[PDB]
RNA sequence: GAGAGGAGCCUGAGAAACGGCUACUACAUCCAAGGAAGGGCAGGCGCCAAAUUACCCAAUCCCGACACGGGGAGGUAGUGACAAUAAAUACUGAUACAGGGCUCCGGGUCUUGUAAUUGGAAUGAGUACAAUUUAAAUCCCUUAACGAGGAACAAUUGGAGGGCAAGUCUGGUGCCAGCAGCCGCGGUAAUUCCCUCCAAUAGCGUAUAUU
């Protein structure tokens, strides 16, 4: 399955997101599916499907790593109030 | 001869995609002033102040690519994506390096939405180019049209826009030919009628493209046809 | 000429390679090489460039495994040929390694994606591998003979 | 039913001079090249290829010939 | 000629098509009126096979030689833009 | 050329902000305000870089224009004005502040500071002369005038305002024999111990300094910021701010590494 | 630094603002012939044809009642054998048959071949589900699945040399010799017949100037 283990996370209270780095693994399936990610962050930090937003998201060479910069808010009017619009559509939004 | 000059012939060669000869007809037809649907033969269009052209669909019938091949100021060579070539394309080719090769041929090509990848794309697009340039000339203008877009039919347009020279080939120096624009059925009624067939006088008209005409009595040569007398010449006055 | 033409037909026939490109190449890096070690050479002894900077190329060439780590002078860094440089390509590598049956079966099975230096797969049969690096030239792992599916002809084979 | 267009129409290559499978490849052609002149430097000079094999010296095949010298002047 | 490296030329008159030998010299050299200098000079076709392909009136590129009639000194190497060698293998029309 | 552009350059932007060579053409460029090119330090550099709290400008505009962040207590919803100098910036949820300084090699930092070492401010005397009313009030080097002061406080006093109402609480002493900040010269951005003044009529009477290692520079009095007599109201900086050679501070950090 | 053109004028914090007014000077467009509106660089051809009429303000940055509205800076991509770089077009057995193969007038060497019959593995170009990258796409990084037996997934550019007819042409004290030969009695769904060597080799030839 997929492998995740998160490496520098800061709580963000500024904009009551929250600046994560998220680095996750498929060794041996094929690639991620970043929405079916946005289905796995939600119970790891508590956050509902509005409130996933991944980026970055570069994989590894040779398959099974693959580093993903994540930003969860805390309110769905927070992540259109501060969420860009590309996102937003690419989003579902 | 450096005449004033009479709407120089353009051929939209291809494949039987009839569809695609109205298509660019049709198209080009909205990029200069009317709208209309249904074409004539022969049609001519105003361009600006060196030399109006003229436009024409090539059916699919090779003999008229031959007699077309014959007349061809100069050439767009509308060609299928996917599909590589096919025959006809190059039987007008080398029909047309054989005949009398014309100052200006052009490469256009269609059928670009029916793919699955750029990667594809592109790659049978460089592939089909180099064989443009192994048939045609090194490195000659193809172009590209995915189905009714404006903005590559004008750059298309600043190129048949910019006639350089219909290039001194001999034939069409010292021989003298018309491509009849409107057809016209002049017989007597109980000609007509009484007889259902014996001969009937016809008034072709058209351009006057080749040398000069005969002042009296000419034999003149009408394809599929034969050769035939003119009993008379009229001529339209012009601006 | 006649001598290039059977020094490098033994050159392309001692060692697996496709044209003479290769060993005009590798006789290239042999000319920069050995004349970086002449004019060395034209200064005297305690020229502390002389000293250091033959010392930093003796030490690199030691590394890459192309001088024997025994002698420590720049005339026998003088003294080289192409049959060093080409033993220390990876192709002839794998075959005096025996992974292979033979050179230009070395070469296949480097194009061929079935050996890996270290963790890298290597696709170039002309990789200078260093002598460090020398030991861990091994089948990659996806391979069928690292493991993994044992490839097409047995695929349609057991089908 | 559209007219596909055969192989050398696409690639026209029209009257080339007939060419060897192993000068299809060149990597090829330059092993069996030495692979015959390795063999012919077996006519020509003595190669070692090996002391006594498992038999144990069967003598001197392929003949000994006495009159011969085959010696460089010194 | 030593100025340009190809010079342009129209084919006068296939000298030489009634002789016997088939790929003799004379059956190889054509008159060839050089355009930017107006001399007439002739020229080796290099095959009679190429000499099928020369034509009349044509516009033909020519070029020299390194090295039946020594003397005759240019070569044919273009007719009418496509290349004579091309012309004798099948590659192009012209 | 020929009246204000507010377009920066890449290759010619200077030491303070540490900008990409990267990204286009332009750089974040400073619009008016109170100080000038060389000491300001926008937000846009501040939070962005030096902090590394944003992603691009909806995100920081969108810090920006909700009113949570403060400076001297105003809004400040603009990118281009400036902060000003050994700046007291607002994180007013948990209790903490950012006092900008000098390091030890002379650019500026960031420090988590509180409430009330953030609620005053050291401020210089620019100017102490006469206005209207009759009164010599005090232009600040900074931002605002202090009107009715003491009126022997005079030029080149360095001022513990309470940043409130802009009222002297303290004033540091322009003195030979003192410890005082450096902005300017070939040894900018120090602190330092003067061992004398000298006077120089014709133009920018100097100082003669002598560090705690007897390295002696003599630097203008435009440039001499006297930071504190002892009494250590700000943060201190790193290394004291000495600026020692890099063999033996490097040394001294691999000795103090853990 | 100077900007359809002299001559004057107005705005503003900043302009003698001109891609803003007023005459005069040189042209030129709509007209119902009285009147009116008018004063750029880029594109193609040119002094037989070869580099897109591409997509975006997403980044970085700039301006305005100002979170929206605007951006010919900048970014992303497309062509490109002028170069420069890596290197595909195969690897490995088994048997059978043949007795010569090769090298310098006579020498010297000992295993060599086969348009011989069979058996194995290896797949990467490509085809391509997906997902991801991205303003959006693509390339990349992953990637399931198909993907090799020559008549194919169809390596070239130069040169040297041999052989050939109920064919042709030329010379000459028969039967010889020359140059040469896609062309021969029939036959075109007619025929299944002849090549070797050298060089560079995804590159190579040719011409002149030449060093």
């Amino acid at each position: 399955p997929v492998t995740l283990r998160t490496r520098k996370f800061i709580r963000n209270p500024l904009l009551s997101r929250k600046q994560m780095v998220v680095d996750i693994l498929h060794p041996g399936r094929p690639n991620i599916s970043k929405d079916e990610l946005r289905e796995k962050l939600a119970t790891m930090y508590k956050a509902q499907k509005d409130q996933v937003s991944v980026f970055g998201l570069r994989t590894q060479y040779g398959g099974g790593k693959t580093t993903g910069f994540a930003l969860i808010y805390d309110s769905p009017e927070a992540l259109k109030k501060f969420e860009p619009r590309y996102r937003l559509v690419r989003a579902g939004l | 001869l450096p005449d004033e000059p009479p709407p120089r012939l353009v051929v939209i060669v291809g494949p039987p995609g009839v569809g695609k000869t109205t298509l660019l007809k049709s198209l080009v037809r909205r990029y200069t002033k009317e709208t209309m649907s249904d074409p004539v033969g022969p049609i001519t269009v105003v361009t600006s102040k060196k030399q109006r052209l003229t436009f024409i669909e090539c059916p699919n019938e090779l003999e008229a690519m031959i007699d077309m091949a014959k007349v061809a100021d100069i050439v767009l060579l509308m060609i299928d994506g996917n599909y590589g070539f096919e025959m006809e394309t190059m039987e007008f080719l080398n029909i047309l390096a054989n005949t009398g090769m014309p100052g200006n041929v052009f490469g256009i090509l269609t059928h670009l939405d029916l793919f699955k990848k750029p990667s594809a794309l592109k790659d049978a697009k460089k592939r089909l180019k180099h064989r443009l340039w192994t048939e045609l000339y090194q490195g000659a203008h193809l172009f590209y049209l995915s189905r009714y877009p404006d903005r590559e039919i004008h750059n298309l347009s600043r190129f048949l826009s910019v006639m350089k020279n219909p290039r001194p080939l001999v034939w069409r120096n010292t021989h003298p030919y018309t491509i009849i624009d409107n057809y016209r059925d002049i017989t007597h009624p109980t000609k007509i009628e009484e007889d259902p067939l014996c001969d009937r006088t016809i008034e072709l008209s058209g351009y006057l493209r080749g040398t000069n005409f005969a002042a009296q009595g000419q034999r003149v040569h009408i394809a599929g046809v034969g050769d035939f007398t003119i009993s008379k010449i009229e001529e339209l006055p012009d601006p | 000429e006649a001598a290039r033409l059977d020094s490098e037909l033994k050159l392309v026939g001692e060692y697996g390679l496709r044209n003479k490109r290769e060993v005009w190449r590798v006789l290239l890096t042999l000319s920069k090489i050995r004349r970086a070690a002449r004019i060395l050479l034209t200064l005297d002894e305690k020229d502390p460039k002389r000293l250091f900077e033959g010392n930093a190329l003796i030490r690199r060439l030691v590394r890459i495994g192309v001088l024997d780590e025994s002698r420590m002078k720049l005339d026998y860094v003088l003294a080289l040929k192409a049959e060093d440089f080409l033993e220390r390509r990876l192709q002839t590598l794998v075959y005096k390694l025996g992974l292979a049956k033979s050179i230009h079966h070395a070469r296949v099975l480097i194009r061929q994606r079935h050996i890996r230096v270290g963790k890298q797969i290597v696709n170039v049969p002309s990789f200078m591998v260093r002598l460090d690096s020398q030991k861990h030239i091994d089948f990659a792992l996806t391979s069928p003979f690292g493991g993994g599916r044992p490839g097409r002809v047995r695929r349609k084979k057991a089908k | 039913g559209k007219r596909q267009i055969t192989w050398q129409i696409q690639k026209n290559k029209g009257l080339t001079p007939n060419r060897k499978k192993e000068q299809r490849n060149p990597r090829v052609k330059k092993r069996k090249k030495y692979e015959e002149k390795q063999k012919k430097l077996r006519s020509v000079k003595a190669v070692y290829k090996g002391g006594e094999g498992p038999g144990g010296y069967q003598g001197e095949l392929s003949g000994i010939k006495t009159n011969l010298v085959k010696s460089v002047k010194l | 000629f030593g100025g340009s490296s190809h010079a342009k030329g129209i084919v006068l008159e296939k000298v030489g098509v009634e002789a016997k030998q088939p790929n003799s010299a004379i059956r190889k050299c054509v008159r060839v009126q050089l355009i930017k200098n107006g001399k007439k000079v002739t020229a080796f076709v290099p095959n009679d096979g190429c000499l099928n392909f020369v034509d009349e009136n044509d516009e033909v590129l020519l070029a020299g030689f390194g090295r039946d009639i020594p003397g005759v000194r240019f070569k044919v190497v273009k007719v009418s833009g496509v290349g004579l060698l091309a012309l004798w293998k099948e590659k192009k029309e012209k | 050329a020929r009246g204000p552009k507010k377009h920066q350059k890449r290759l010619s932007a200077p030491s303070h902000w540490l900008l990409d060579k990267l990204s286009g053409a332009y750089a974040p460029r400073p619009s008016t305000g109170p100080h000038k090119l060389r000491d300001c330090m926008p937000l846009i550099v501040f939070v962005r870089n030096r902090l590394k709290y944003a992603l691009n400008y909806r995100e920081t505009k969108a810090i920006m224009m909700q009113r949570l962040v403060k400076v001297d207590g105003k809004v400040r919803t603009d990118i281009t004005y400036p902060a000003g100098f050994m700046d007291v910036i607002t994180i007013e949820k948990t209790g903490e502040n950012f006092r900008l300084i000098y390091d030890t090699k002379g650019r500026f930092t960031v420090h988590r500071i509180t409430d009330e070492e953030a609620k005053y401010k050291l401020g210089k005397v620019k100017r102490v002369q006469l206005g209207r009313g009759g009164v010599p009030f005090l232009v600040t080097h900074d931002a605002r005038t202090i009107r009715y002061p003491d009126p022997l406080i005079k030029v080149n006093d360095t001022v513990k305002i309470d940043l409130e109402t802009g009222k002297i609480t303290d004033f540091i002493k322009f003195d030979t024999g003192a410890l005082a900040m450096i902005t300017g010269g070939r040894n900018m951005g120090r602190v330092g111990v003067i061992t004398h003044r000298e006077r120089h009529d014709g133009g920018f009477g100097i100082v003669h300094l002598k560090d705690a290692l007897d390295n002696t520079f003599a630097t203008r009095e435009s440039n001499v910021f006297v930071i504190g007599s002892e009494k250590p109201w700000i943060s201190l900086p790193k290394g004291k701010g000495v600026k020692l050679t890099i063999a033996e501070e490097r040394d001294q950090r691999r000795a103090r590494a853990l």
